[PDB]
């Protein structure tokens, strides 16, 4: 009623003095407020804007002047307050709004050095979308896989891989829509560098996983020139041609994204210098 | 011994001018040349200046934003990816960069949709123009109309010159029942459009970006429309309905009213695209897929809440299924848009046309019309009665969407609408084989509960005598055709003959050239009078 | 100049369209010919067009066409060397004519079939295959006019000269199989020759059996193969990797010290080749000086000198990554510390004039050039070389080149690295090197949306040279200038050694609040190099303390400044230090026991993989996996090993995290080295530090007299600030005030605030924890954390709790305080039911602190908690390891998982919960994660050395499952462990058969590692008497060797079989060569095979009447020519 918009405008006061972590807990005690009158999309907003204004001076202490001295303790109330909104929505329905949220605190861990539980909190958003938006699904589980590569969790990174390019070829064909193309073709070139860089044994080795070596022994979606180097690359692997896989990592620089081109720099450490031995 | 080569870097050089008023004029002269320059000998300098204004996306002023918008959607991306692919030291720049230029991908996203989180309105509905316009001329690889973008480019010429000569119960405007044949190529250009919008709407920490990416997502569906486009918009289909209605019911976004309409009509064109095939030949029952039900109802009942809102404006009177006054949400948008009309009131721009009440007003009706197609007797017939009421107070303000929604109305009161009436190619190809073999092909075949609408009809037979207004009046003869199609007797609305007496009266001036836009009003005319040739 | 598009649409267009009008009269023969000697590299561009489809077709229905067609692609076949072109030019080239097959199959191995596309290298092999089996299906006579005598003879020279022969069994098989229808004792000298042919070659294949090889050759000869040219310098870096691990475990290697100094000799070697007077390098115009920069075109353009650059900085960084640990003779010389750092700059330039002349170099070459560059800017000693006057222009090539180097790879055209009296170089330097530190923010942050045009292998090598390089005295003090301040008024008279030593920022510019905040990140991010430069900037931030947000901000500078003291290895130094930690886990007394001894062996291996895999390497920059290091100095000093820290680091410390934590030194640190009852850290006096924010903080906050009671954001930092500064006391004294500091404060301060307790509990609790924890101090801090543990705020809770992981750590709890232990072991258990298995819902750190002080609180009193605490909670943190990855993120997994190992190794855990934790050591072993699976394997070792034929079978077998259903990074592993595993708990007839079949099964997918498990069980039966029994289990299980599925695996198996039993010395050492020659079946392994074997059959045998048996076996399968026959044949002699 009016306690709310008092603690509103002491918020936004706050903020202007920069003195926002008092102003998002102001920007809690509305919510409070909020609360005690059931106004659903006041509540979200309140708490949502005070979970932003906390990632803010967690980024402040973390990227603005990256002070050794902090412990991620700003973070702390955030995912509290984002949590509390992401709750909320689910419970009024809204499952879109609540993953966006969850897309947020995701995104703020990814860059604040937490790839792990960024990837939690993006696969959490993807299952959200998933009933009623699978394109949007597919991109928070893109966010996922990125963040498990950051991790080193090649494995986990493989396995959402193979899911999102189940779930593309399911809800986008055949040929696929356009928008789909590209995360096949994403999902296409990560799953054969991943696969190659972990080499399953046959026990390991899935049907997905096994279909999709096999075509590279036509094209798909992929392009000629990538799919030419993507077939070069499995035979000279799994023939242990190292000046090929040299050659190889070289000319698909241009064509590959920063992110593959560091898994295709494992691949060819990994040929040259395999890991397990200790030396 | 001049060189035509030599204002290369004279504007090169302008362009990074301390002065904005010059970078401005030269963002201006760059977008003159830059076509001609791509498709000339000198390419490799066009291709050099796109390189050089991308830069001026971080301007302080907004006019240089909006030119730097405007220059880019000039360029046709088929013929740089052309150039793009035959390119191999401009890649590197000025520094031997080691990856690709990737110019469309940096035009459309971090320029193009980039500059739809503008804080400056103007630049958002700039980008937004720029988008439509660019959706035609993308490529990407991997493409089933076009392998390469020589064929891409060539497509274009032969679809003008080549094209062969030849020539060969009204659904509202964003409904297709018909299987229409699309493109292929634009198909997936759109799509990849779409896609690129829609992620950047949820993954959104700003309120410009989502007031921006929700009028691009809408000017999209004008431009290419959902129902004709269905492949484009995700897999007949929704898309994003879901995605847009959660911004309708939010706290902030409907206090917005230039974004709040653009929803309205985004959210009532994604719904109106699924028709055909969430028809079947409860509450709302001619909707076959029951999981767009809670969607359709959940955007009708906020229609009437704002358009309740209007009505209570307009009628300034201080705040059942278009009661708002429990919502705190709804009465915040009163207070906006009683401040908007209130200063409409004490002003006389009788030629604006960009006013955010009347506009608001205008878009609130026009979705309301647009549902009503999918809807039924049964399903309205209980919540008739508000709506004509609704509709008399925003009569005078909007008379011409007013009739819209009364004709609207009548087609589900008598069953009219579409929910009561339901049942390898190369340059071979494009440059001679496909136009050779549709011109011989041709020349083979030439051998060869009413009783509520009256007091909202008189109205509008009342404002047709007394209005300028050629849109309005050819709008009341088309309710007038209709009623009479609808078999009801001409009779009961013309009781004197006064009204058909004053159409006779304006043939005086339209055919001595006094009557300013008689070319507007004599279809309509006409037709509504051989309709009446029947009527006793 | 690319051209017109609309002249290239009719280009295509016109050929198009004529190819369909040659189709249409083929009686004509003038204008087809045209087009093939004239259009050919078109036609094939074009050939997926309907009308030049059939113009090819047409043209492979007539022999003379099908002629030109070869013809004109053997004059144009260098234009069609694109995969993508190549690609269609066979497609078109495999419908030829008949009647040309003999000029086709010259065109495929002659120009096409050396490619190193592989997908088009056997496409060209599948077509040859099949042109040359139409050849032998046809006439006889015609096949020989295609073929001429001299032209088969060449064809078959060529294949055997270059590698294609064996790359192409098959083919070479066809062309042979036309042709002929028309018509010693194994001793030192042996060994030394066999690694001189796989050791003296440029092949990478086989690296770590490379390196083995010669490291069982003499200590003595292996100077001279190392350095004597045409030996393989990329074996230089696994040598020092195979040696160092032999040096870690306190032997002294030979392959190190011959490794080591070959590599510098050969570092010094290559400075001397360079120019005498170095020039800053510019990647721009490298045209000035005439001779100097034809002097390096000439050797960074020298394909031979520049491949040797890479590879030997890959050495190199190998070294300097281990220099550290070493011993004290095995350090770098002082002589060779400029040949190194100039070594260093020209293997940076050489990248960055390959990265002009040609495209980006290869990423291990790229990897292995900033190696070194991080590697060497960390030494003090090539630090110091590098830093000085003399080397001003070696600092500005550095700067320069790595800037090149990130700007070619991260920057697109038209876009800038950031969005938005003396010589050039020298301030261009300057700029450059405050430009690169912005980067760090938003380029070069992993994981931010900037850094993804960045490669992840990059971003940690980048971060850590730009650090380096910002100290450097040239632009150090530049640096350190916020660039606001730049474009306000300020502009200095720079003056120094190099003339660009700025004074540091007044006051009055800090006051602005954007200015500061610049100048507290590039302070924080930079470090201080000296202890003036920390005064001096110590003395700055003291100067700001004189609206509030400056005064916030500047406590909190401060903070880090006096918290940046306390790294170990050098105090001021981010690139190289991370923060101390003092673990509050003594180590343990169940290792270092007869069996504990032989545990740390076994879970060390394991512990070294599980790092590599499972650590966020934040302490390392470089991409070297086995460089894990804690910083916990011995307060006896030195970092203490890795290896000796084995489970005594913090649970609640994630694997590999070095940021501050509230638990950083324990309170037993704190009184072992300081005397205390319940300094001068790099010369720079923190005592006089401490002190001052003690009396600073205790006036600012505590006394309400004046005027104003100081605002409730700055309170809030103080106490912060306090807790954190704690860590660097040194006195009770300083203690007691800090405990009275807060003691009035929590009385002045409202109870409704929340962001407020959630420091001052902690810090109060371990003010008491150091103070004593006595009857006085405990009362009223016993209710500050039960006021604090009903609290809206999470943070609050956990850092209460935080606080009672100090209260009680080592001080003993009063009997009174007895009524604080149930109120939190109760509430561990109420609030961990809710999340035992949903964790991921939940705060990650909440619960890595809640389980931790449970592991301590049962560990170290277990009387104070009942045993349902104690019982519940092994199967409390049981549920959540057997669960999902989405369950339980790998953190919280591997906190409960080493937490366990620590519980039950240590004895204080009951008899009936020990048992209890056994059993769920096995669920876990089966994971689809190899590092939960690694990590589970140490438990399950653990849990079975400690426990030391009913249960071990059971726990054996998942041992040789892993390897058979695991990846080869996992089954190394396993493989490593498996001789000392089996040889402890199992007597060597209960595992045997079991040895021997899984290194014979269609199910096992990696027979190289199995073979030196049998090797090393092998001959550690050989070495301990058993000398009788290896030859018994050798002739049982011939019988089923000689019966392999493949006759190349069969042969291959019994060569390294014999190897593992065999009793000559230089016999058992050719193990790494005959592994790494697995699948092969050349000349030289069929003699091998008769060589090891009469090893076995000749010189050592159980008896003679026993030989029969051996005959009798391999006589099964002795087929005519096989390899088996002829080991047959020279034993019957
Ligand atoms: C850039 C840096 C990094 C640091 C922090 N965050 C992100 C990136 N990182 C450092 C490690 C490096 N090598 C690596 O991961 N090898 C992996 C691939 C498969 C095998 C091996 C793991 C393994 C080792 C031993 C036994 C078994 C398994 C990659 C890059």
């Amino acid at each position: 009623a009016e306690a709310g918009e008092q603690f509103g405008q002491l918020g936004r006061e706050l903020r202007a003095q920069e003195c926002l972590p008092y102003a998002a807990w102001c920007q809690l005690a509305v919510a409070r407020c909020q609360q005690a009158l059931f106004h659903g999309p006041g509540e979200a907003l309140a708490l949502t804007e005070a979970a932003r204004l906390f990632l803010r001076q967690e980024r402040d202490a973390r990227q603005r002047l990256v002070c050794p001295a902090a412990y991620g303790e700003p973070l702390q109330a955030a995912a509290s307050a984002l949590g509390a909104a992401v709750r909320l929505h689910l419970e009024l329905g809204q499952p879109a709004a609540a993953a966006a949220l969850c897309l947020e605190l995701a995104a703020a861990l990814r860059d604040l050095g937490q790839p792990a539980a960024a990837a939690g909190h993006f696969q959490r958003a993807a299952q959200l979308q998933l009933p009623q938006l699978p394109l949007a699904a597919l991109q928070a589980l893109g966010e996922a896989a990125s963040c498990q590569l950051l991790a080193r969790d090649y494995t986990g990174a493989l396995a959402v891989f193979t899911r999102m390019q189940r779930l593309a070829r399911e809800h986008g064909s055949p040929a696929a829509l356009g928008a789909f193309s590209d995360v096949l073709v994403r999902c296409e070139v990560s799953r054969v560098l991943l696969l190659l860089l972990l080499q399953p044994p046959p026990a390991k080795l899935l049907p997905e996983h096994a279909q999709t070596l096999e075509k590279y022994s036509s094209s798909g979606q992929l392009p000629e020139e990538l799919f030419l180097l993507l077939q070069s690359l499995v035979m000279a692997t799994h023939e242990k041609d190292t000046e090929a896989i040299k050659s190889l990592q070289v000319e698909m620089w241009p064509l590959l994204t920063a992110e593959q081109n560091h898994l295709l720099h494992l691949v060819l450490q990994e040929t040259i210098s395999p890991s397990g031995q200790g030396v | 011994t001049f060189s035509l080569a030599d204002c290369i870097p004279l504007l090169r050089k302008t362009l990074k001018d301390e002065s904005s008023v010059t970078c401005k004029l030269a963002c201006t002269a760059v977008r003159n040349c830059v076509m001609s320059l791509c498709s000339s000998s000198y390419s490799e300098l066009g291709l050099q200046l796109i390189i050089d204004v991308l830069t001026l996306r971080n301007s302080s002023y907004w006019l240089v934003r909006t030119e730097l918008l405007e220059t880019l959607a000039e360029i046709d991306f088929r013929l740089v990816s052309f150039l793009e692919a035959k390119a191999e030291n401009l890649h590197r720049g000025a520094h031997h960069y080691t990856g690709l230029l990737k110019l469309q991908e940096r035009v459309l996203n971090n320029v193009v949709i980039h500059l739809l989180g503008d804080e400056d309105p103007r630049v958002r509905h700039v980008a937004a123009a720029s988008l439509i316009r660019l959706v035609p001329k993308l490529f990407y690889k991997c493409d089933q109309g076009q392998a390469d973008p020589v064929v891409a480019v060539a497509r274009d010429q032969s679809s003008v010159y080549l094209k062969l000569l030849m020539h060969e119960t009204r659904i509202y405007r964003g409904y297709n029942l018909l299987p229409s044949i699309t493109d292929v190529t634009m198909e997936n250009n759109l799509s990849r459009v779409i896609a690129a919008v829609s992620h950047e709407l949820i993954t959104s920490t700003t309120r410009a970006l989502t007031f921006g990416c929700c009028e691009a997502l809408c000017l999209l569906s004008t431009a290419f429309p959902v129902c004709i486009w269905s492949l484009g918009w995700h897999c007949c289909t929704v898309g994003m309905a879901t995605m847009i209605l959660t911004l309708l019911s939010s706290a902030w976004f409907p206090l917005d009213l230039s974004a709040h309409q653009d929803a309205l009509i985004l959210a009532g064109n994604l719904l109106a695209a699924s028709a055909p095939k969430s028809l079947r030949s409860e509450v709302w029952p001619a909707l076959g897929d029951r999981a767009l039900v809670p969607m359709v109802e959940q955007l009708f009942s906020h229609l009437l809440k704002v358009i309740n809102i209007c009505a209570h404006v307009l009628d300034d009177v201080a705040p059942s299924l278009g009661s708002f006054y429990h919502l705190p949400s709804y009465l915040k948008l009163h207070d906006v848009l009683k401040a908007t009309h209130a200063n409409y009131k004490v002003t006389l721009d009788l030629q604006n046309s960009t006013e955010k009440f009347g506009g608001f007003l205008r878009s609130a009706l026009d979705v309301l019309s647009q549902i009503l197609e999918l809807a039924t007797l049964q399903d309205i017939g209980k919540c008739v009665e508000e709506i004509l009421g609704y509709l008399k107070s925003c009569f005078s303000r909007e008379p011409m969407m007013a009739t819209v929604c009364v004709q609207q109305l009548l087609k589900t009161l008598f069953g009219t609408n579409l929910a009561s009436q339901f049942d390898r190619p190369g340059l071979y190809h494009y440059c001679f084989m496909a136009p050779y073999t549709h011109f011989t092909q041709a020349l083979a075949d030439a051998s060869l509960h009413i009783r509520l609408f009256e007091p909202l009809v008189i109205k509008a037979l009342k404002q047709y005598t007394t209005t300028t207004c050629v849109q309005l009046q050819k709008q009341v003869l088309d309710l007038l055709a209709q009623l009479v199609q609808l078999r009801v007797n001409y009779c009961l609305l013309d009781s004197d003959q006064v009204f058909i007496g004053f159409v006779l009266k304006q043939f005086e001036y339209i055919e001595v050239g006094q009557f300013r836009e008689s070319e507007a009003i004599i279809p309509n005319i006409f037709f509504f009078l051989v309709l009446l040739s029947y009527e006793r | 100049k690319l051209g017109m598009c609309n002249r290239e649409i009719v280009r295509r267009g016109a050929l198009i369209l004529f190819c369909d009008y040659v189709c249409q009269n083929l009686h004509d023969s003038e204008h087809l010919t045209w087009l093939i000697v004239n259009h050919i590299q078109d036609l094939i561009s074009l050939s997926h067009e309907p009308p030049v489809q059939d113009f090819i077709s047409a043209v492979h229905r007539n022999s003379a066409a099908s002629g030109l067609f070869i013809q004109a692609i053997q004059s144009r076949c260098e234009n069609l060397s694109t995969p993508t072109m190549l690609k269609k030019t066979l497609q078109c080239l495999e419908g030829i004519h008949l009647s040309q097959s003999g000029a086709v199959l010259t065109l495929y191995v002659d120009r096409l079939l050396c490619t190193p596309f592989r997908v088009l290298a056997r496409m060209v092999d599948i077509l040859a295959c099949r042109r040359v089996e139409m050849l032998l299906a046809a006439n006889l006579q015609s096949s020989m006019a295609q073929l001429p005598m001299e032209e088969l003879n060449r064809i078959q020279e060529y294949l055997q000269s270059s590698g294609l022969a064996q790359r192409h069994q098959r083919l070479y098989s066809l062309l042979d199989r036309f042709r002929l229808s028309t018509m010693v004792s194994p001793d030192k000298d042996w060994y030394v020759h066999l690694v001189k042919s796989q050791c003296w070659t440029r092949s990478d294949s086989a690296l770590l059996e490379g390196a083995e090889l010669v490291n069982r050759i003499p200590a003595e000869d292996m100077n001279a193969f190392m350095m004597n040219s045409e030996f393989n310098l990329s074996l230089l870096a696994p040598c020092l990797s195979l040696g160092m691990s032999e040096i870690s475990g306190g032997q002294k290697s030979a392959l190190f010290e011959a490794a080591r100094e070959v590599t510098l000799a050969r570092v010094s070697g290559t400075v001397q080749q360079l120019p005498a007077v170095h020039h800053v390098f510019q990647p721009e115009l490298p045209a000035e000086p005439a001779a100097y920069w034809s002097k390096l075109n000439d050797l960074f353009g020298d394909a031979a000198l520049y491949q040797s650059l890479p590879t030997l900085a890959r050495a190199l960084a190998q070294y300097l990554v281990v220099v550290s640990k070493l011993p004290s003779h095995l350090h770098l010389p002082p002589e060779k510390e400029k040949d190194i750092v100039k070594f260093v700059v020209a293997t940076l330039e050489a990248l960055s004039w390959h990265l002009i002349h040609e495209q980006i170099p290869l990423s291990l070459d790229l990897q292995a050039g900033l190696d070194c560059c991080c590697l060497a800017l960390q030494l003090p000693g090539l630090w110091s070389v590098v830093s000085s006057t003399e080397f001003v222009t070696h600092a500005c090539s550095l700067i320069y080149c790595v800037h090149f180097i990130l700007e070619a790879v991260a920057v697109q055209p038209g876009e800038q690295l950031l969005s938005p009296q003396n010589p050039k170089y020298i301030t261009a330097a300057c700029e450059m090197v405050a430009e690169m530190v912005e980067s760090l923010q938003s380029v070069l942050a992993l994981g931010h949306k900037r850094n993804s045009g960045v490669p992840a292998f990059l971003t940690p090598l980048l971060r850590n040279i730009i650090i380096s390089l910002a100290r450097l005295p040239l632009v150090n003090s530049y640096t350190r200038v916020p660039p606001l301040v730049w474009k306000l008024g300020w502009s200095p008279k720079p003056g120094g050694d190099f003339g660009t030593a700025f004074p540091e920022i007044p006051v009055e510019f800090l006051q602005e609040k954007e200015v500061f905040k610049e100048f507290i990140y590039r302070i924080n991010t930079l470090g201080w190099t000296s202890r003036t430069q920390f005064e001096e900037t110590w003395a700055t931030l003291l100067g700001v303390l004189v609206r509030t947000q400056i005064n916030v901000l500047a406590v909190q500078a401060i903070t880090s400044l006096v918290l940046s003291a306390m790294t170990v290895p050098v105090a001021g130094n981010p690139a190289v230090s991370c923060l101390e930690q003092q673990p509050r886990n003594k180590p343990l007394k169940a290792l270092d026991t007869r069996f504990g001894r032989k545990l740390s062996i076994i879970r060390g291996i394991v512990e070294q993989e599980i790092q590599a895999m499972v650590s966020k390497r934040e302490n390392i920059a470089t991409h070297h996996l086995y460089q894990a290091w804690d910083p916990v100095p011995s307060l006896s000093g030195a970092l203490i090993s890795h290896e000796k820290l084995l489970l005594q680091i913090n649970p609640e410390r994630e694997l590999g995290s070095m940021s501050y934590k509230l638990g950083q030194v324990s309170i037993h640190s704190v009184w072992l080295g300081n005397s205390i009852t319940p300094k001068h850290r790099a010369g720079v006096d923190i005592h006089s530090c401490s002190q001052f924010l003690l009396e600073l903080y205790s006036r600012w906050i505590l006394p309400s007299s004046s005027a104003r009671r100081t605002p409730a954001i700055l309170i809030s930092e103080v106490v912060r600030s306090l807790l954190v500064v704690s860590d660097l006391f040194t006195e009770r004294n300083q203690f007691e005030l800090m405990y009275v500091t807060l003691t009035e404060l929590r009385r002045v301060h409202p109870s409704e605030d929340e962001i407020l307790a959630q420091y001052l509990v902690p810090a109060t609790c371990k003010a008491a924890a150091v103070l004593g924890m006595d009857k006085a101090v405990a009362e009223p801090v016993s209710r500050l954390l039960e006021s604090t543990l009903r609290s809206s705020h999470l943070p609050s809770r956990v850092g209460a709790l935080h606080g009672v992981l100090y209260v009680l750590e080592c001080d003993l709890l009063d009997d009174t305080a007895k009524q604080l232990i149930p109120v939190i072991s109760d509430y561990l258990l109420s609030n961990l039911k809710g999340i035992a298995h949903c964790v991921n819902i939940h705060s990650q750190q909440h619960v890595l602190v809640m389980c931790a002080t449970a592991f301590y609180l049962i560990e170290n009193y277990p009387l104070d908690v009942g045993p349902e605490f104690s019982a519940s909670i092994i199967q409390m943190c049981g549920v959540m390891l057997s669960g999902s990855e989405e369950s339980t993120p790998s953190i919280i997994y591997h906190c409960a998982l080493r937490g366990l190992e620590r519980l039950l190794l240590s004895e204080q855990l009951s008899r009936l919960d020990a048992e209890s934790l056994v059993k769920l050591s096995v669920d876990r072993v089966n994971v689809h994660s190899p590092h939960r699976a690694m990590a589970a394997l140490g438990l399950m070792l653990t849990c079975m050395y400690t426990g030391k034929v009913i249960v071990a079978m059971e726990r054996v077998s998942v041992l040789f499952d892993r390897i058979r259903k695991g990846f080869p990074c996992e089954a190394r592993v396993v493989a490593r462990i498996l001789p000392q595993f089996l040889d402890d708990f199992f007597p060597p007839q209960d595992i045997m058969n079991k040895v021997i079949g899984e290194f014979l099964s269609n199910q096992q997918p990696y027979p190289q590692f199995m073979a030196t498990v049998v090797y090393k069980v092998f001959q550690t039966l050989h070495s301990t008497g058993q000398s009788s029994m290896v030859r018994d289990w050798v002739m049982l299980s011939l019988s089923n060797f000689t019966q392999r599925a493949p006759v190349a695996m069969a042969t291959w198996s019994l060569s390294c079989f014999f190897v593992s039993a065999s009793t000559s010395p230089w016999v058992a050492a050719i193990l790494p060569h005959v592994i790494s020659r697995m699948g092969k079946l050349e000349q030289v392994d069929v003699n091998l095979f008769c060589l090891v074997a009469t090893d076995f059959y000749r010189h050592q045998i159980e008896e003679e009447l026993d030989r029969r048996a051996f005959q009798s076996v391999l006589e099964v399968v002795a087929a005519p020519g096989s390899p088996y026959h002829r080991l047959l044949t020279c034993l019957r002699n």
